[PDB]
RNA sequence: AGCGGAGAGGUA
DNA sequence: GGGTATTCGCCGTGTACCTCTCCTAGCCC
DNA sequence: GGGCTAATGACGGCGAATACCC
């Protein structure tokens, strides 16, 4: 569940780019067709997003990797 | 879409480009059919379609004809919204002056023409003429004439020479003015005028010219020829209840202007005589000047019911203009309002919320999820389902409000905790349930307070809510590091009843294996809740690297403390729960829990405190009764002796042996002592009321009287209030402001009688009036403070410098009143801490001083710590991170962006609702004596006396820090001196307040030099002794015939020679001022330390804070010496008594007139430093800036207003006051321009000039020599390069007009204008966004 | 009292005031300062653009909620543009740059 | 869809 | 003529909300 | 009745505008 966003700050030391990384990710999970990378509790996209920030498998860098790499999938499918 | 905003004057070409037609007719509506007219104010063919895609004639009722205009009535078929932006115009017949540029005070036209405003008012109102195109005349170009002087000029130079009237003539002057010629001629006169006044007027003139030509303006543009009219939808004409139309003031105004204009054009065709059309143009100018800014002419015109109508200046200015009412604060959808109630069962990351509010708020969410589940096809079917309230949509709402935070607000939203996010849990009922701890943050009791809910719609907003504004985040105030989650009143009663101990009850002294048998005892009803028991407990310490070490013991405690101990998590020592736990104890309990264990166990720990607090406050049952308040029996006798004592003093006044003032002072003193005797009687007879047997004889202990437990817990009230319940209350003040001689001898437990209740009624009414008018100030204070900080975003990581201010713990003159480890705590050091193991480096030069480092500072007794402050932070357009330190709500350094200007100004201005509105030296403790800046001599007896005013007496302790500080006046008889050990409790000084002594320095003879009886000194025989003494008169009492002499005393030897100053070659003669009485007669061989003569002799409320940030020059300013060197006096009362200052090395052109009401500090033989004191009175801020520097004036502010809040005991950490000071002295002026481009006597902001010469440092050339200024907050707000924020603040007219003739352009770089324009704020998340956007351009 | 979305005012496309007119709450100035005190920008940016003033942006918002997107398109406050036509309706040329 | 200004009282 | 010195006109004066009434007259038709 | 219309009870403060004084 959700009580604090403490440890999310403990992996992202800005507490503001927490909001942009989280908004980028949860926007990629609501509009885009992607599953969560964490088992959900029938939560919303928000707590799933910050909850993925808790396990550290998403920050700004990995999101750069997926925008670039799925971007090259949009290049390689273009032929 | 767009960057910066530029503003300028209106060309008529630009006006005609804006418009789409000349509005000609004053009738608007037909009101028979509802169509408007051909070309009225409401016009279809100029402004566009009334209804949607239809012409007014009704030709093209189809969307297919979109774009083409019609021919029947010529209405361009478009959207009806196109009638919202299409402006109009009016070709006036006469030229017409704009009223703002006429009467902005200072007038732009007035100093533009070098012409007084009186005459220009006379020109525009047709009661004088004026010259244009003089030539071969005796008539100057600006010469104004009356009508009879126009007759004389009509005879004399009535030839081809011209002269006109009205705005045509002003149009001719501004039309025919050249610019560069007056730039050369008036810079030429800045050379040619030594006059400061002409230098000031002509430098304001030179700013208007050199800014006017640089701007895209023309002078004749100010006279409005073509008046633009407002689009009609913005000035609508609604029906009232009936077939009438509610009036707009605008349409009345334009109705008058179009009437007067059309009658004027008809008077121009028919060619009436000049006096009729003079009156017609005069009424037109009154009309347009009424429309632009009504009321700036001395009488307004009234529309109906005798009421001043609302011009466009009243469409912008004031509390109901667009900035106050429709731009900064907007009404918002997705919101609701309701009464709050408690619901204690909630956790603090959730709040209660009613069901019907939820179903009405969350309608689009319910609609979307019904489309998701397919239980509804269209928007009307879903809308009918949520109108129907089916049992499926409650499950849908329970889906969508699973993790959806909401933003609650309370209406007086003082500091930043006023909106907090929560999660809803749906409630059977109609009121918001709200978690109780949050009440203390909201300042919200449950007496009927109403709180509003808002809903974040977008996903970023939900993440901003849960990440930042969730209530678990806000546990520490930005004002101070204290917890704002303080358990307020019931829960602390449950604890102070829980953790208490009586000596004899159930289960005394037994042994129990842990707290689980304790709670098993208490729920069984076999042992007492409070009876002292040895138990076994097991605690944990995180001394290792986060590793919790176990230990167990058999503590002496009570049962309730064990039941409390089952809640407290692992990281705490048991001594946190071993005391009685009042309010301060539970507060620092929570604070240590956050400092040690972090956030999550602190939060859920606080919840478990609250639940067990109501469980045991509930189960305890602490009532209140009339038997609970105890009258002391000894009250009546102290009343009796009080009446006896005022009976005796009254008897002494009966025959008249004491004065009325003596009776008043004596009576108030004996009532005060009597009152405190009664207070000790009731306080003892409450606090040790209980006497119980211990199983032996007896013992006394603390009392279970309930009103004492509510007192000593600190839940409600104090010893003063519970004093007022039992003992007699007070000496109530009077409406005059004095005190009342008959105190209320009775309390609230007995009845009041009548007149005592009358006087107490005065006390209450004065209190409540102070609350209302007090808040009426306080909102305006916080208003100005946030409208002067406003701009200030933590934007860099380091300045990389080493300036700063010096924190020392303040010592007001007694005990230390704010220690070092509160002022220093959480701020980044300027350089390293040089330990007093001296040349030992305790902390480095950039380390944040958290609690460990502050303890290491504490053990080594660090005296003064220099530290990086925001006032000296060398950040450009911002504040670096390493000059601010802690957020005080996050236990680390500040993040880059969270705008400390606003959190500063709210955190300063919020406790203003809790403020108020309306000999010798006796040392205390035992230590070493240090003196500061001493110039002294040992007298004939051996006591030390000081010949310098500015010597400060410090009591250093045993270690080396200062622990007392004192002022030692001029010629004060000390008992001890430097390096001398004094005893704890010694009188260490003396002086006479009714004597300014003129003490000696060495010994020798004294000759009365220039002391002639009748001219400088006068003969007065002493009436009481016989050894008379000549009295030195002052300046004005003697006549001028013998005033030019200066009486002095020169130490001379047995030859008459010069006995000099020890060390220099000047004699020690004392030029005597007035009211000096030299007691020692002529030729007295004198000693050291003896008086050569005797010269005998506020409000700290909220307006103190206001006038500090306003920085007013106070009543009698303590004047200072601008520069060092020896000084003397000048001319006797040429208005004032002049000074003559003389430096040693530099020149001395500076001297200054002095008001002779001031007993000066300095003499003719006295040499000062620059910025040294000359007189007494308050210490005015400007001179403290321009003499003693920046650090002195910010230090004076923060210690001053910190004393103001510190007296009432509300903590504000100093950085907020410091950063408001940083916004105060942001502007500056120039001493020498150098290779820059500024005018020398010009004001510009320090940031822009610091980057100006800093980039002239990029070349080898020398930039400027700046000089900082100190503006008040309400003027430094308005003098801001962004004009739009200054339009949002006060005096909108002056801001916009100075913007207009300035041609000012605004790149906006700020907060409030971005609230205006409605984009992302460059504050937090939007500061990352402007990192992106400024990173791209 | 509560309000999702009801009527809009005439001279400014803003929610009405009061309860007898089915109107929203006033999100007043002091708590705009309080949002500035937090780092909440997107909260504020939808407080006084989408939920308040711009008619296009709240049509887009209403469509996006009923479809299942949470995203805002700012546009411009209408009321600021009204202020622009007011100051422009005096003898003042005021524009926007590129 | 049809809601602007005064003036009065109250609510915390 | 400068050099204060008064004085004299303008700006300001708490935050939301609730309830109610009451909203042009002149006038000659 | 009705279609249509053409004042005096603030106070503080602050910078320009005389006042007057030498
Ligand atoms: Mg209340
Ligand atoms: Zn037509
Ligand atoms: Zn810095």
């Amino acid at each position: 569940a959700r009580v604090t966003v403490q440890d999310a700050v403990e992996k992202i030391g800005n507490r503001f780019d927490l909001v942009l990384v989280a908004a980028r990710r949860a926007r990629q999970m609501q509009v885009g067709g992607k599953d969560p990378l964490v088992p959900e509790e029938n939560d919303k996209t928000t707590v799933i997003a910050l909850r993925e920030i808790e396990e550290g498998l998403i920050n700004n860098q990995i999101l750069d990797v997926r925008e670039r790499q799925e971007q090259q999938e949009q290049e390689a499918a273009e032929l | 879409e767009f960057d910066a905003i530029k503003i300028a004057l209106a060309s008529p070409d630009m006006i005609r480009s804006w418009s789409f037609g000349e509005v000609k007719k004053p009738e608007t509506i037909n009101y028979r059919t509802f169509k408007p007219e051909r070309d009225g104010l409401f016009c279809a063919r100029i402004f566009g379609p009334v209804k949607d895609y239809e012409c007014l004639c009704g030709k093209y009722k189809r969307l297919k004809h979109r774009g083409v205009i019609c021919e029947k009535c010529g209405v361009e078929v478009t959207q009806t919204k196109v009638r919202r932006e299409r402006m109009g115009h009016i070709e006036l017949a006469s030229p017409t002056a704009h009223i703002w540029f006429l009467k902005s005070l200072p007038s732009r036209i007035g100093l533009l023409l070098d012409m007084p405003l009186r005459d220009i008012e006379r020109v525009l109102y047709f009661e004088s003429y004026v010259v244009i195109e003089g030539g071969m005349t005796n008539l100057e170009r600006q010469q104004i004439l009356t009508e009879e002087q126009y007759l004389d000029a009509l005879e004399e130079f009535g030839d081809e020479f011209d002269a006109k009237m009205g705005a045509e003539a002003i149009q001719a002057l501004l039309k025919s003015m050249d610019l560069e010629q007056e730039c050369e001629q008036l810079r030429e006169e800045l050379n040619e005028t030594n006059s400061e006044t002409k230098r000031k007027k002509l430098t304001k003139r030179i700013k208007l010219l050199e800014a006017f030509v640089q701007s895209g303006n023309k002078p004749e543009w100010m006279i409005l020829t073509v008046l633009p009219v407002l689009p009609p939808d913005l000035r609508p004409l609604v029906p009232l209840d009936g077939g009438r139309f509610a009036t707009s003031d605008l349409n009345d105004l334009y109705r008058r202007v179009i009437n007067r204009n059309n009658r004027l054009k008809r008077l121009l065709d028919l060619a009436a005589p000049d006096i009729i059309v003079r009156n017609e143009k005069r009424m037109l100018q009154e009309a347009v000047d009424a429309l632009l800014d009504n009321g700036r002419r001395g009488r307004a015109i009234t529309g109906s019911n005798k009421r001043p109508l609302k011009s466009l200046a009243d469409m912008i200015k004031g509390k109901q203009g667009r900035f106050r009412q429709n731009l900064l604060g907007k009404r918002v959808d997705y919101s609701g309002r309701s009464v709050i109630t408690v619901g204690p069962y909630l956790r603090l990351h959730q709040c209660g919320l009613p069901k019907k509010m939820a179903l009405e708020l969350f309608k689009p969410f319910i609609y979307g999820k019904l489309e998701l589940r397919g239980l509804a096809t269209t928007i009307k079917a879903a809308k009918k389902m949520v109108e129907r309230e089916e049992a499926v949509v409650w499950d849908i709402l329970d889906e969508v409000i699973r993790e959806h935070p909401v933003l609650l607000n309370r209406a007086p939203t003082l500091h930043r905790l006023g909106i907090q996010a929560f999660e809803p849990v749906l409630i059977e009922g109609k009121a918001i349930q709200l978690h109780p701890l949050v009440c203390a943050a909201y300042n919200a009791d449950f007496d009927g307070d109403q709180m509003a809910v808002h809903v974040p719609l977008t996903l970023e907003a939900q993440l901003e809510a849960r990440a930042l504004m969730m209530s678990t985040n806000n546990i520490l105030s930005p004002a101070n590091g204290e917890p704002i989650i303080v358990p307020s009143q019931d829960v602390v009663l449950g604890l102070y009843y829980m953790t208490r101990d009586c000596v004899n009850a159930k289960g005394e002294g037994m042994v129990l294996t842990g707290p689980k048998e304790a709670e098993r005892l208490y729920r069984s009803g076999l042992a007492s809740l409070h009876a002292r028991v040895k138990v076994r407990i097991t605690e944990y310490e995180k001394d290792a690297n986060g590793e919790l070490v176990a230990k167990t013991s058999l503590k002496d405690t009570t049962v309730g403390r064990a039941i409390l101990w089952m809640i407290v998590p692992k990281g705490l020592p048991y001594s946190i729960v071993n005391q009685a736990l009042g309010k301060k104890a539970i507060s620092k309990m929570l604070n240590t829990c956050y400092r040690i264990l972090g956030l999550k166990p602190t939060v859920i720990f606080a919840d478990q405190i609250m639940y067990t607090g109501f469980a045991y406050a509930a189960r305890s049952g602490a009532s209140v009764g009339i038997d609970d308040m105890v009258i002391p029996e000894k009250k009546h006798e102290i009343i009796s002796e009080a009446e006896a004592e005022v009976a005796e003093i009254q008897e002494q006044f009966q025959s008249g042996l004491v004065t009325a003032g003596e009776r008043y002072n004596k009576v108030i003193d004996i009532w005060a002592a009597a009152n405190d005797r009664v207070s000790k009687a009731m306080m003892d007879n409450l606090q040790t009321e209980t006497v119980i047997n211990r199983d032996g004889q007896e013992e006394k202990q603390v009392s279970f009287n309930s009103i004492y437990m509510m007192a000593d817990s600190g839940a409600r009230g104090s010893a003063a209030q519970i004093r007022q319940l039992a003992g007699m209350r007070g000496l109530m003040a009077k409406p005059d402001g004095s005190i009342i001689e008959t105190p209320i001898t009775a309390n609230f437990r007995e009845g009041l009688n009548v007149l005592q209740y009358f006087i107490s009624t005065h006390g209450a009414r004065k209190g409540l009036a102070d609350t209302a008018l007090k808040t009426a100030n306080s909102g305006y204070l916080t208003r100005r403070l946030v409208d002067v900080a406003q701009d200030l975003v933590v934007t860099e990581d380091d300045c990389g410098t080493h300036e700063g201010i010096m924190m020392t713990p303040v010592i007001e003159g007694g005990d230390v009143k704010e220690p070092l480890r509160d002022r220093v705590l959480g701020r980044v050091t300027a350089e390293d801490v040089l330990k007093p193991g001296t040349a030992d480096i305790l902390v480095p030069r950039n380390t944040l001083l958290h609690e460990q480092w502050c303890d290491l500072l504490e053990e080594n007794s660090v005296d003064a710590v220099k530290v990086r402050s925001v006032v000296s932070c060398d950040t450009d357009f911002g504040v670096c991170a390493h000059c601010y330190g802690r957020d005080l709500a996050r236990g680390h350094i500040i993040n880059k962006g969270e705008a400390i200007g606003v959190i500063a100004a709210q955190s300063i201005g919020e406790p203003g609702t809790q403020l108020t509105m309306r000999s010798s030296i006796q040392v205390k403790n035992k230590g070493s004596i240090k003196l500061s800046n001493v110039k002294s001599v040992v007298n004939s007896s051996g006591k030390l006396v000081i010949t310098s005013r500015n010597t400060e007496l410090k009591l250093i302790d045993e270690f080396g820090r200062t622990k007392e500080s004192y002022k030692v006046p001029y010629g004060a008889v000390l008992a001890k001196g430097d390096g001398e050990q004094v005893a704890g409790g010694e009188t260490v000084a003396n002086w006479d307040p009714h004597t300014m002594p003129v003490i000696t320095e060495v010994s020798g003879f004294v000759r009365f030099t220039d002391m002639i009886d009748g001219q400088t000194i006068t003969r007065q025989t002493d009436e009481l002794t016989g050894l008379s003494s000549l009295v030195v008169l002052d300046s004005a009492e003697r006549t001028a015939g013998g005033k030019d002499l200066r009486p002095a005393l020169k130490i001379v030897d047995a030859q008459g020679n010069d006995v000099l100053i020890p060390g220099t070659d000047m004699p020690a003669q004392y030029f005597l001022p007035g009211k000096a009485i030299v007691q020692l007669e002529d030729g007295v061989q004198i000693s050291s330390g003896d008086t050569l003569a005797r010269i005998p002799q506020i409000t700290g409320g909220l307006p103190r804070v206001a006038d500090l940030f306003e920085a007013r020059r106070p009543k009698e300013p303590a004047i200072l010496a601008e520069i060092s060197g020896i000084v003397s006096f000048g001319k006797e009362t040429k208005g004032k008594r002049r000074l003559v200052i003389t430096p040693v090395d530099g020149s001395d052109p500076y001297e200054e007139m002095i008001p002779k009401w001031r007993q000066l500090n300095v003499f003719e033989g006295e040499r000062v430093e620059r910025g040294d004191v000359i007189s007494d009175g308050p210490e005015a801020p400007h001179d403290i800036l321009r003499l003693r520097g920046v650090h002195a004036v910010t230090r004076y502010i923060v210690n001053e207003v910190q004393d103001v809040y510190r007296l009432q005991g509300v903590k504000i950490n100093d950085k907020h006051i410091e950063v408001i000071v940083r916004q105060m002295l942001r502007k500056a002026t120039i001493v020498n321009a150098g290779s820059s481009d500024f005018l020398e006597g010009e004001q510009v902001e320090y940031s822009r000039v610091k980057i100006a010469n800093r980039e002239l440092e990029a070349n080898g050339k020398v930039g400027a020599t700046y000089s900082r200024d100190l503006l008040g907050i309400t003027k430094a707000s308005l003098a801001t390069e962004s004009f739009i924020s200054a339009a949002s603040f006060q005096e909108t007219t002056r801001v916009l007009t100075e913007a207009a003739v300035a041609g000012k352009r605004d790149e906006l770089r700020g907060l409030k204008e971005n609230v205006i324009v409605g984009r992302l704020i460059p504050a937090g998340t939007g500061y990352a966004y402007h990192q992106d956007r400024m990173r791209r351009r | 009292h509560a309000r999702s979305t009801g009527s809009y005012s005439l001279v400014t496309q803003q929610p009405l005031g009061g309860k007898a007119q089915f109107g929203g709450q006033r999100f007043g100035e002091m708590e705009v300062w309080a949002l500035e005190a937090y780092g909440a920008a997107y909260t504020l940016q939808e407080m006084l653009t989408v939920k308040s003033d711009d008619v296009n942006g709240r049509t887009k918002m209403y469509k996006n909620i009923v479809d299942g997107n949470h995203q805002m398109e700012p546009g411009m406050p209408e009321s600021f543009n009204v202020l622009l036509k007011e100051i422009r309706s005096l003898g003042i040329n005021i524009e926007l740059e590129d």
